[PDB]
């Protein structure tokens, strides 16, 4: 009556195609507040589009914050320091849209546990990366929200999902990747990463193509961290 | 170091 | 299409 | 004495590291309006990113257009409609940069390395404009493009060794015009070949400094000669 969802789907698709991210992700955000459940290729859109957008304003953040760093003359340091600003600013609003999406509508409109779960990862995804830029005082609550959304997800899975499935590997990476990076814990990292590695490993007959990829990165940051 | 793809 | 001289 | 050109140039620099081109191009825009000459490097900056902006626009333009023609009545209106928000956004680049280059640029370039360069790049981005063009704009835009690529051939006919890379990239660019806009494939083929066996002629004497370049504008041209015959 008032809008078309399947319209702004279709937009989603061909901005996809043409590599236009944020009109991707503009379509997949109008999408999700219609406020019906998201089929299978609408979530994987919203998470496309987003993960693009968010994922160049972090490559781009980081470039910036190493040469901030590694400049320790003064008027270069802080045109940097300006600019990584500017930066983090574009970063926030991104992170606020989604978390609003998943909290609003995407996190208490998901009907089966496989969809729980993606969402809850993803709450705690973008909690992360807002946590990758958090200043002093907002630190700690923004990484408590981060682990709470990872810890709810991952008791889900434990109990819904067997230790193969893609999603729940997902998690299981993204969830150490957090106690690593974000808590420096790496005793808990290694833990998380290796407990969800073996347990994998010992259903490999079950199954594959997905998981595989999940359980290779899984193993290359355990490398990585003991070291 | 590695998250999702 | 043809190719063109790059930056 | 009002603005400061060195660090707005720091800012591209930052701005190409961090992979933001449109960041980028603004300030680059910023320091050729100052009026003064661009050195090499500045050119290169100025160049590569409104290279970058505007390629992502092409990109998205051919890519949409393609799915416009394949298709029924709706699905086509809507992706009309996306083409043309393309178009706006690519026409807007095109014209700050013909912009910079006829006020700022070309009446500045001392040199005929530079006049070259510029004139070429006139041509570029008027033949991005040709590429969209609606009918009744086309034919202009299309001799603008022309006359700048030829001016700016004559000069490097005269000035330049036949392996020098501007020389080189401007033959290349110049026969694409002709077979891609003008749909003319002999001027095409003989343009670019002639420029290759000019340049194979003098292959022996080639610099350190200016051979990868050379050598890859070379093998462009010839892909292109083997494709379009």
């Amino acid at each position: 009556s008032h809008m078309d969802k399947n319209e702004l789907v279709q937009k989603a698709k061909l901005a996809e195609q043409a590599e236009r991210y944020d009109d991707m992700a503009a379509c997949m955000k109008s999408v999700t507040e219609q406020g019906a459940e998201l089929s299978n290729e609408e979530r994987n859109l919203l998470s496309v589009a987003y993960k693009n957008v968010v994922g160049a304003r972090r490559s781009s953040w980081r470039v910036v914050s190493s040469i901030e760093q590694k400049t320790e003359a003064e008027k270069k340091q802080q045109m940097a320091r300006e600019y990584r600003e500017k930066i983090e600013t574009e970063l926030r609003d991104i992170c606020n849209d989604v978390l609003s999406l998943l909290e609003k509508f995407l996190i208490p409109n998901a009907s089966q546990a496989e969809s729980k779960v993606f969402y809850l990862k993803m709450k705690g995804d973008y909690y992360r990366y807002l946590a990758e830029v958090a200043a002093g005082d907002d630190k700690k609550g923004i990484v408590d929200q981060s682990q709470q959304a990872y810890q709810e997800a991952f008791e889900i899975s434990k109990k819904e999902m067997q230790p193969t499935h893609p999603i729940r590997l997902g998690l299981a990476l993204n969830f150490s990747v957090f106690y690593y990076e974000i808590l420096n814990s790496p005793e808990k990292a290694c833990s998380l990463a290796k407990t969800a590695f073996d347990e994998a490993i010992a259903e490999l007959d079950t199954l594959y193509k997905d998981s595989t990829l999940i359980m290779q990165l899984l193993r290359d940051n355990l490398t990585l961290w003991t070291s | 170091k590695l998250s999702l793809q | 299409r043809s190719l063109s001289a790059p930056g």
